[PDB]
């Protein structure tokens, strides 16, 4: 009987702590990736503007 | 002397009630912990007169509709 309730409450704490903590860690990673990928796309746009300017020059 | 005895009677009534009430509350807490030790999430534990249990569990299952684990 009571062991299923013990397992439910121990699993409740584990899931509610871990799933939220993994998503918080993902949020930080996605934000860092936004800066990195934005800069990489900015460098590609800069390289295009420079190649375009060389064709004028 | 009347003001002294009046204040000392009011004080000692307050202290006897406070210490005896705290003694009962800690005794109830001992029995609560002894049973509760067998077991975001949330829970409560407490004490009630035994004859109220059938209406108490029914009302818990009415307000927390169809879903309360209890003992």
């Amino acid at each position: 009987s009571q062991s299923q309730g013990i397992q439910q409450l121990l699993q409740a704490e584990k899931r509610a702590a871990e799933k939220v903590s993994e998503a918080r860690k993902r949020k930080n990673r996605r934000l860092k990736q936004a800066k990195e990928e934005a800069q990489a796309e900015i460098e590609q746009y800069r390289l295009q503007r420079e190649k375009e300017f060389k064709a004028k020059e | 002397n009347f003001e002294k005895i009046e204040n000392e009677l009011k004080e000692i009534n307050t202290n006897q009630e406070a210490l005896k009430r705290n003694f009962l509350e800690l005794t109830e807490l001992k029995f609560i912990l002894r049973k509760t030790q067998q077991f975001r999430l949330g829970f409560v534990a407490g004490v009630i007169n035994r004859e109220r249990i059938p209406t108490f569990e029914r009302m818990l299952w009415r307000v927390c509709r169809g879903n309360v684990f209890l003992r």
